[PDB]
């Protein structure tokens, strides 16, 4: 009889599981597929748009956003949940650029965001905060003093450094494909080609310019989201 | 406003004035049309029903009279307890269907060794003496039984049950095809296994596949079959099935939808007969029992006792790799393109039972037929899974 | 307060055809047997002389109708509806007066408490002063 | 089911507690008001006058709020009193802050916001009170607004709320000539509506509660019809009904 | 096996204005009806054909005797004796006489028995107890796919399920998919389920067996499953055939542990129906169609994908379907030119096909109330609320 | 109906408060009609034996068809056709089977002809939606409690046989009955007659009618004033 | 079960209270807004007042600031509350930054308000969807839809409320680049979309047009008859 423990996050299963947190985890699969890959030359983030109507403004739907010029993001889950998460992340990065006047590392970015996360069952919510686990899985990538770095965040608050992680509806299959398609010496161009290959194999529709949002972060330049022409260039090869 | 009832003049004027000039002949003609249909129906006749009369020169009408005047009919009955006969109480209580029950003594043409409880026996009218035992006979055309010696489904046609099929391998392949290992390990081979899981999971199909690959004939025992009309003598029916399994080199006895039997007077007689044919029958035999139900707990507690049912096996819903594998195995028999992203379909149908996936493939074929295309596209599969899945 | 006793006295002091039933007696095991018995008792009263049907504890079956969600409640309300249609239905009864007694009149169905079915709803209050004297005198 | 605290949403989207707060007004006393060419009035039913109520009051169903604001109440007595007191507080807070009598629409919206806040959040039962504010403002002259326990409102020239409100408002809209009634014809119409909607062959002036709002000489006067006045009006309507039936 | 049934007469309705084109067409129909009547009358007027065998037939009848009781051959023994159960239910070990066609004896076939000393003396292949005979459609309903407005997807699905396999089925095994054995119609009441069943039974080429669902239940023990078995045996015997079980929720409700004998018999009847539905191959040309309003209350084993794959949804008609239905049901009317009909369709309501038909009928009645038959727009305006009896205003605005 | 092009109406439901003229109207219709009127008042179709209710429904409709254009009066249709209950276990199903058979007979595959049917109930709101459906039940006639003129008419009908006195004003008596059903009006007539009988007279006076109105209409109010004053 | 709790994830990962509040909009009324080259239009179905309602106070279309407008679908009390809060926030934003509030800012504020109202128990979500329209400082036409889930999205022409799917498909089939060339073409499109669901025409439709900082005037019920005369004229013109 699980039913007595799913009601509420502050319950413990006979197997010691957090059923509310597990449901939040599974709620990630409701979101669109997001794939990020880490290479020596940088990190690239590929996502699916899942456009509901051609009359939609594609700029509104945001699967990848900028927390700071040196770092990038990817989302899978509730739009508003991730909106609060990203706003907090940007506020935190400016907090660091205020306190230490430096660019704060991506591992610390996911540290602070996970600090905002996993706070659902915390008494400090008296002013007002999450009474429910945050329902978005986060993909953080960028370049810091340790070179290019990509971190995947779990709505439970867990983070892990991942060379190539896939979140969203097709996380299992995309991860399985990335398992054999990834090599350590992969160049940025061939990595992005492989990422769009995985998206093509995974996405429910054909790949056009309005089906993919593409992002890149390299030590040289700042965060660049691929424009329409850059997206066409990177998709015409595939 | 007080609305006036239409007067007789008003009825008369409504019937005319605002009428087509052909109302009269049209209505009259249609009335005669219906009348003529009724006349044709009433006088067309019925035609002779053709009773079962054999072609001439086949009839022995003289000997027919001889039999009708000499040979006598016998009522048939479900014989019961022998009253502990010992040749001084040859009477048995016998049940003539919905008629009463009678204690009756044998005819001189029969011997008590040929009569035991539970069998159908022909009894005379005058004294109700059992005149001849009538075995219920065994025939694949009657009942619904094994009707299979080498099922056409192999391990290829079953997918998404890898741990499931591996446990089944442990259950059946190791004792049947490698008896020496349990001989020199001094361990009794598994005596009974229950394959419990939700409907449409593949229990029946996995059992049939393992039957094909175990070089043993598959047995199909539908429960509602012997809950319905073929009840009662079903004990002797399964008795004969098990006996032929003894004669057969190896049978894979699986009782389909045992939810219908495990959940009881003749039902209890039956499962105690299997008590005699697993407990009484040696546990070493090659006719191992296979149990599969939609309701696991429904099976009587005396059945799964240690020394009757060694294992219990859970058939869960197929996973992502399982769902894509069943999609492939079901679309192999279908006209589709060679670039169907089956992984996409498996992803799009979460927590979907195997029957739902086969119905999805069927609906994809239906959508392909709808557009009168000989080859189904990925689009057809997408709309089919939009239709079946999500209900 | 004297309800069943007044029914008893009426049964004694009558030339009429008295049929005594209790409410709980109507509710039968088998489906459709309760309404059948209501039909039978009223039919027996009709085919006899000027008759009296006394149904004690009518709140057993004549509780206010509601949205029955079970077979049993539906059957009880079916018994009540058969009672209504027998008392003041399509084919009327002649010289069949029905006496019905209950402890809780307010829980009775309003369709049963209308003139033409229960023309007179007679209240049997607790004795008042003089009534107490009369009861004491007639019992002592 | 979804009949728990008001902060719930039925799968079809209905707010069942708010729905019940709606239908609960059908148990309240019947009160109406209509908009005349040069006057506005509130007519209400005194449902509970058994024998021994002191009638130590100026009006029960009608509650005055301000030199320009008056309303009629229909709901639970406790929520009625709370709503009236909050109405007074908000109206006079606006007067103190702005040195102008509060516009009827603004005060109505203030009450509606409070009522919504009482069903929007907090796990508190919504005010089960439906109001009929009557008043004047220089922006739109004479205005009448019909409140709602749900927190909505509407500007109406004819509206009845309470028991038997549906039939009353249906016949009222059947017999409303907009823009061409004075105070006298409006009084006659209200009395006829009460005749048709109350459970009495001859309604007594005691059961009737009428207050009229009228602007004259640069000032708005709110007066409840005195017993002599209300009895004269009801007797006039009674002989008018007699005239109608004798002509019929 | 023999062939299908349900002969119907001609659609006519090529005109419908009684412009004498209807008259020539009905005149042709009636004239040919007269031709059939005269031909068969004159045939039976001169048709001398009898006797021939006689004495052999006479003596086989003498052996048969009178009466001969029909029984159900439950089981066969060595080919001189068999087991036959009389209609009472008691079964006897009897002898089979020489003149019976041993090929015809098959478990289930009705066998003629001698009244005294029971013995198989003939075989009846057309027992067809009156209940199942009544359940068979003889005069096809007059409705047609032209009479159905909207439901294009529903008509399309029902034709793909119970017309396409009976007509050219080469696509089905070309694609390797089995034809859909059984379809079920569901939706709110009065949406077009029974109407679609009538329409299918009209443009059909197979035996149509209409069933009430609650008709299958019988008082006597074992009569229910026996009736279901006989009904489906007739369906196979007259293949291809369509078995329409209206109001399937009369028996298709949730299966639960039976206690009373009647509940046990109902469960047994449903189990027999389900087993029979499994019994015939989907490649077989007998299809079942069941309709119900309370789809959720059905047994989730009656609607298993291996049993009843298709599930046709009948939503309340949309605005365009409403206007199609209104065009259909006002077609016969002599509508005045002022009627727009779009105001009623506009009104956001739950008007069904039946509701539209009733609105039209009430509008005609109201026109008759004013002694007219031209039916203005005002008649529809009042009829709408006359028929439509029975969200608190400003909640959701 | 054929010339208009409309379809013939089939059923009609008489719903309203308890005692208004529903069964009275059905009785009158039976009196004034040449059709073979049929009284099948509800719960007569509920048999102990399984599946017998549907069989009786079929037999009733086949008998109505075999006869002339007929009228079936299903009085208190609230009994058998109320609402299909989910599942079995404790919920009724046999009555649901009978009701479904009735529904199919009314408007199903066969499309019965000249079998106009009347049904009555006090609770229309609980009747099954598939039974209230137009085409099976059109013209859901409401029998509201009589208004003052209707109450006067009912009084003048039921006091027709009475020995009234000169000076009786039945209009005042009708006015003394706000929202009184017709059955209550007949009961008032009866009780005034009984008041005349008690004094062993034969005339009924106005005071007799006033006291009869007081006695019949007497009903228990809310005794507790405080509970009564919850609402304004 | 999992439905009667605003902040409890279902086993399949749904906040069912949020989706029920979202569905509550579908029981409102149709409100379609289109943005043109220089204009933005708001077409809403007006409830035909029976005999006595004052249409002055039945406001379905309201302007948050002189540079933004909005139409709502859902419960009117919630819409009034969010209107008051959002216009108060527009004024406070002008207090903080002195420049006119951009449509993005006010839409983000509305979405955040709805979201903070749907993340804790004891606070029922705002069951209203609002179409935000307006021009920025550089006069770019932007239109936003806010969803009771607390999210927002940029729509070129969207419809909400009952029948919003039909209007959505209509706009998909009819929204062209040349259909917004002139103000009259945008108007023709919006009235066509409106009459798709409210076929009665004439009344029961309200329109508002915002040009490049004209402080929009709702189209008054004199040229709605004129504009519908134009619509009917063009309608009999192509057919
Ligand atoms: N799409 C339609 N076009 C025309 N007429 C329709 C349509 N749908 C329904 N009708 C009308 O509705 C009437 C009753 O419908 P029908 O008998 O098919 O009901 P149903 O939906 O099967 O409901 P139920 O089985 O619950 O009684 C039909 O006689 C027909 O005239
Ligand atoms: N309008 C009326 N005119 C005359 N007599 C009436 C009227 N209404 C009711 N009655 C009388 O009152 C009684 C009402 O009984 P009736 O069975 O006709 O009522 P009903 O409305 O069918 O009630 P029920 O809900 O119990 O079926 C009858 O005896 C009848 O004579
Ligand atoms: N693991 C599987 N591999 C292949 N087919 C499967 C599998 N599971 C289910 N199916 C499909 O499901 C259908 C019915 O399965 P079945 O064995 O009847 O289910 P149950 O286990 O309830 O008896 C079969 O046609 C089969 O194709
Ligand atoms: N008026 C009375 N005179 C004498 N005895 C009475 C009177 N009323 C009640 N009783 C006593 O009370 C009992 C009456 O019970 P009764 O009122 O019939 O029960 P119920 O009210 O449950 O029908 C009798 O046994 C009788 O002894
Ligand atoms: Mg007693
Ligand atoms: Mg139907
Ligand atoms: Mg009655």
């Amino acid at each position: 009889t699980r039913s007595e423990y799913d009601r509420g996050v502050n319950t413990f299963s006979p197997e010691g599981r957090l059923f509310q947190v597990e449901y939040a985890i599974e709620a990630i699969k409701l979101g669109s597929t997001a794939i990020g890959i880490q290479t020596s030359e940088g990190v690239c983030l590929a996502v699916e748009k899942r456009i509901t109507s051609p009359l939609m403004e594609p700029s509104s739907i945001e699967k990848i956003v900028e927390i700071d010029a040196h770092i990038g993001c990817a989302m899978s889950g509730l739009i508003k949940d991730a909106k609060t998460l990203i706003d907090k992340a940007r506020v935190e990065t400016q907090n660091h650029w205020f306190t230490y006047n430096e660019t704060m590392t991506v591992e610390s970015v996911t540290q602070a965001v996970s600090n905002l996360a996993l706070q659902f069952g915390e008494e400090d919510a008296d002013p007002g905060a999450m009474s429910r686990p945050f329902g978005v899985a986060l993909l953080f990538g960028g370049v810091d003093e340790k070179g290019p770095q990509l971190f995947h965040m779990d709505p439970s608050g867990t983070f892990v450094q991942c060379d190539a992680r896939a979140i969203g509806s097709a996380s299992e299959g995309a991860q399985s494909s990335l398992q054999e398609v990834y090599h350590k010496s992969m160049t940025l161009k061939e990595a992005i080609k492989s990422s769009l290959i995985i998206l093509k194999q995974v996405m429910e529709e054909k790949l056009n310019a309005t089906n993919i949002e593409l992002a890149t972060v390299q030590p040289g330049q700042n965060f660049h989201m691929f424009t329409k022409e850059e997206l066409e260039e990177v998709i015409k090869d595939i | 406003k007080p609305i006036r009832a239409l007067d007789e003049g008003d009825i008369a004027l409504l019937k005319t004035y605002g009428q087509s000039t052909y109302s009269r002949q049209i209505k009259q003609v249609e009335d005669d049309i219906q009348q003529l249909l009724k006349k044709i129906n009433e006088l067309t006749g019925i035609k002779e029903s053709d009773t079962g009369l054999a072609p001439p020169a086949l009839w022995d009408l003289a000997a027919d009279k001889q039999t009708l005047q000499s040979e006598q009919p016998l009522q048939v009955a479900r014989c019961t307890k022998i009253i502990n006969a010992d040749s001084e109480d040859p009477k048995y209580i016998i049940n003539v269907k919905q008629f009463a029950k009678f204690v009756v003594d044998l005819s001189d043409q029969v011997a008590p060794t040929d009569i035991e409880e539970g069998m159908r026996v022909g009894v005379d009218r005058n004294k109700y003496q059992i005149h001849i035992p009538l075995p219920p006979k065994i025939d694949p055309t009657v009942t619904m039984m094994q009707v299979e010696e080498k099922p056409d489904v192999t391990y290829s046609d079953v997918g998404g049950c890898k741990e499931q099929i591996e446990k089944l391998r442990e259950v059946v392949e190791t004792p049947l095809l490698h008896p020496e290992r349990f001989v020199n390990l001094g361990i009794e081979p598994p005596k009974g296994v229950l394959l419990f899981g939700p409907p449409g999971t593949g229990k029946t199909l996995c059992a049939r596949a393992v039957a094909n690959r175990t070089d043993a004939c598959f047995i199909r025992v539908i429960g509602s079959e012997l809950v319905q009309k073929y009840v009662g003598e079903g004990a002797r029916m399964v008795r004969e099935l098990f006996e032929m399994a003894r004669t057969k080199k190896a049978c894979l006895i699986f009782f389909d939808e045992i939810d219908a039997i495990g959940g009881d007077n003749e039902v209890q007689r039956t499962m105690l007969e299997l008590i005699n044919q697993l407990d009484g029958f040696d546990p070493r035999g090659n006719i191992k029992v296979l149990m599969a139900t939609n309701r696991p707990d429904t099976l009587d507690p005396a059945l799964m006792r240690p020394g009757r049912l060694d294992r219990k096996i859970e058939f869960s819903l197929p996973d992502l790799e399982g769902r894509t594998h069943i999609f492939k195995i079901h679309a192999r028999s279908m006209s589709v393109e060679r670039d169907i992203r089956f992984e996409l379909l498996a992803r799009l149908c979460p927590n979907s039972t195997g029957a739902e996936i086969r119905s999805v493939c069927t609906e994809a074929g239906m959508f392909a037929i709808r557009a009168r295309r000989k080859i189904a596209t990925e689009k057809d599969f997408l709309e089919a899974v939009n239709k079946v899945i999500k209900s | 307060c004297g309800k069943t006793m007044l029914a008893k006295a009426v049964a004694h002091h009558t030339t009429a055809a008295f049929i005594r039933v209790v409410g709980s007696e109507f509710v039968q095991k088998y489906l459709g047997e309760g309404p059948r018995m209501v039909r039978d008792v009223f039919r027996l009263a009709k085919e006899n002389a000027p008759a009296i049907i006394f149904i004690d504890e009518i709140d057993a079956i004549a509780t206010k109708r509601f949205d029955a969600q079970t077979g049993a409640d539906r059957e009880v309300q079916r018994i009540l509806l058969e009672l209504l249609n027998q008392m003041d239905g399509f084919d009327q009864n002649v010289n069949v007066k029905v006496i019905m007694a209950t402890n809780r009149a307010d829980t009775l169905d309003p369709a049963l408490l209308r003139p033409g079915r229960l023309d007179r709803k007679i209240e049997f209050p607790l004795p008042d002063r003089r009534q107490k004297r009369l009861i004491f005198s007639t019992i002592t | 089911r979804y009949d728990s605290r008001t902060t719930i949403f039925s799968p079809e989207g209905r707010l069942y507690q708010v729905e019940y707060a709606m239908e609960a007004i059908g148990h309240a006393g019947t009160c109406l008001g209509i908009l005349a060419n040069d006057g506005v009035l509130l007519a209400a039913e005194r449902r509970n006058i058994h024998k021994l109520l002191d009638e130590v009051f100026f009006s029960e169903k009608i509650y005055k709020l301000n030199e320009d604001m008056a309303c009629s109440v229909a709901g639970i007595t406790s929520d009625a009193n709370v709503l009236t007191n909050e109405l007074r507080l908000i109206a006079q807070r606006y007067l103190l802050q702005y040195q102008e009598p509060i516009p009827c629409e603004q005060l109505v919206t203030a009450l509606c916001d409070i009522k919504q806040a009482y069903t929007q959040f907090g796990g508190k039962r919504p005010f089960g009170v439906s109001l009929l504010y009557i008043g004047w403002d220089k922006h739109y002259g004479f205005q009448l607004y019909q409140s709602d326990p749900s927190g909505n409102y509407g500007g109406w020239k004819a509206t009845c709320i309470g028991n038997n409100s549906a039939a009353a408002v249906s016949m009222l809209k059947q017999d409303y000539k907009e823009g061409e009634m004075t105070l006298k014809s409006a009084l006659a119409l209200a009395i006829k509506v009460l005749n048709k909607t109350m459970d009495v062959s001859k309604l007594s002036a005691e059961k009737v509660e009428i207050a009229t709002l009228t602007r004259e000489n640069g000032k708005t006067v709110i007066r409840v019809l005195k017993q002599k006045e209300v009895e004269q009006l009801i007797k006039k309507h009674e002989e008018e009904e007699a005239k109608a039936e004798r002509e019929k | 096996t023999k062939g299908p049934d349900a002969a119907s007469k001609l659609p006519l309705v090529t005109p419908h204005t009684q412009c004498r084109l209807k008259l020539l067409k009905l005149e042709r129909i009636k004239d040919y009806l007269l031709m059939e009547e005269e031909f068969i009358r004159n045939q039976e007027q001169m048709k001398p054909l009898e006797e021939k065998q006689e004495e052999e037939r006479s003596k086989v009848d003498d052996l048969r005797g009178t009466p001969m009781s029909v029984g159900t051959l439950e089981e066969i023994i060595d080919d001189n004796h068999a087991i036959v159960s009389t209609s009472v239910g008691s079964e006897h070990y009897v002898s089979i006489l020489s003149f019976v066609d041993k090929d015809l004896l098959e478990p289930g076939c009705s066998v003629l028995l001698n009244h005294k000393v029971h013995a198989v003396i003939g075989v009846l292949m057309d027992d067809t107890d009156p209940l199942v005979t009544v359940m068979k459609v003889e005069k096809a309903p007059q409705e047609t796919y032209a009479d159905i407005g909207g439901l294009d997807n529903q008509i399309q699905e029902i034709k793909e399920s119970v017309e396409l396999p009976l007509t050219h089925p080469e696509y089905y095994e070309e694609m390797g998919i089995k034809p859909p054995k059984g379809v079920i119609l569901y939706g709110p009441p009065g949406t077009g389920k029974t109407l679609l069943a009538k329409a299918v039974a009209n443009q059909t080429s197979a035996t149509f067996l209409r069933v009430v669902g609650s008709e299958l239940i019988q008082k006597y023990l074992g009569d229910g499953p026996k009736l279901v078995r006989e009904l489906f045996r007739v369906a196979e015997e007259h293949a291809p055939s369509i078995v329409f079980i209206d109001e399937i929720d009369a028996i298709g409700t949730k299966r639960y542990d039976s206690n009373s004998g009647g509940e046990r018999e109902i469960q047994r009847t449903m189990l027999e129906l389900l087993n029979q539905l499994d019994g015939f191959d989907s490649r077989g040309d007998v299809k079942v169609i069941m309709a119900t309003n309370r789809i959720e209350t059905l047994d989730p084993a009656l609607i298993r994908p291996g049993r009843i794959d298709r599930k046709i949804e009948f939503p309340l008609p949309d605005e365009k379907t409403k206007k199609r239905i209104f065009q259909i049901h006002t077609s016969r009317m002599t509508l005045a030119d002022d009627v727009t009909l779009d105001d009623l369709i506009m009104a956001k309501d739950d008007l069904s096909g039946a509701d539209i038909k009733a609105i039209c009928t009430e509008a005609g009645l109201m026109a008759l109330r004013e002694r007219r038959m031209k039916v203005t727009n005002e008649d529809f305006k009042k009829s709408k609320e006359n028929v439509l009896y029975k969200t608190p205003e400003g909640l959701y605005l | 109906f054929e010339a208009l092009g409309i379809a013939q109406p089939k059923g009609v439901l008489l719903y309203g408060p308890p005692g208004t003229g529903k069964t009275l109207l059905a009785r009158a219709v039976a009196h004034h009609t040449d059709c073979t009127f049929i009284r099948v008042s509800g719960s007569e179709l509920v048999q102990k034996f399984i599946g017998e209710g549907a069989r009786m429904v079929r037999e009733l409709f086949v008998m109505a068809r075999e006869h002339a254009p007929s009228i079936i009066f299903m009085d208190e249709i609230d009994s058998i056709g109320s609402s299909r209950l989910e599942g079995g276990s404790g919920g009724d199903s046999e009555v649901q089977r009978t009701m479904l058979e009735l529904l199919n007979q009314l408007d199903g595959f066969e499309a019965t002809k000249n079998i106009k049917v009347i049904m009555a109930t006090n609770r229309i709101d609980i009747l099954d939606s598939a039974l209230l459906r137009p085409g099976r039940i059109d013209r859901k006639i409401e029998f509201p409690p009589p208004n003052e003129e209707a109450r006067l008419d009912i009084l003048k009908i039921h006091s027709r046989k009475m020995n009234l006195t000169r000076g009786i004003n039945l209009r005042k008596i009708a006015e003394l009955m706000p929202g009184a059903s017709g059955a209550e009006v007949k009961g008032v007539c009866t009780e005034a007659g009984m008041y005349a009988l008690r004094e062993r007279r034969v005339h009924v006076t106005q005071e007799d009618f006033e006291m009869a109105v007081a006695k019949v209409m007497q009903k228990d109010s809310e005794k507790n004033m405080s509970i009564k004053k919850l609402w304004k | 079960s999992y439905d009667r709790a605003i902040t409890v994830f279902s086993p399949d990962g749904h906040l069912f209270q949020v989706e029920y509040a979202q569905e509550a909009v579908k029981k409102g009324s149709t409100a379609v807004g289109v943005r043109g080259r220089d204009i933005v239009v708001l077409g809403v179905e007006k409830k035909s007042v029976a005999k006595l309602q004052d249409e002055r106070t039945v406001r379905k279309i309201c302007a948050l600031d002189d540079n933004v407008c909005m139409a709502f679908a859902g419960l009117t009390a919630d819409a009034r509350i969010v209107i008051n809060r959002a216009r108060v926030e527009c004024q406070s934003h002008r207090l903080t930054v002195e420049d006119p509030v951009t449509v993005e800012y006010i839409t983000r504020y509305i979405a955040s308000l709805k979201q903070r109202y749907t993340q804790s128990n004891g606070r029922r979500p705002f069951g209203i969807s609002a179409l935000i329209v307006g021009f920025d400082f550089d006069g770019t036409p932007r239109l936003y839809q806010t969803d009771p889930s607390g999210t927002y999205h940029a729509w070129k022409a969207n419809a909400i409320g009952r029948g919003a799917k039909s209007v959505r498909e209509f706009l998909e089939k009819n929204y062209t680049d040349e259909a917004i060339e002139t103000d009259d073409l945008t108007i023709k499109l919006v009235i066509k979309a409106l009459l798709e669901v409210v076929q009665s025409g004439g009344k029961n439709i309200e329109l508002a047009v915002m040009r490049r900082d004209q402080s929009l005037k709702i189209l008054n019920p004199e040229e709605i008859e004129k504009y519908v005369a134009e619509i009917e004229k063009e309608k009999e013109e192509n057919e």
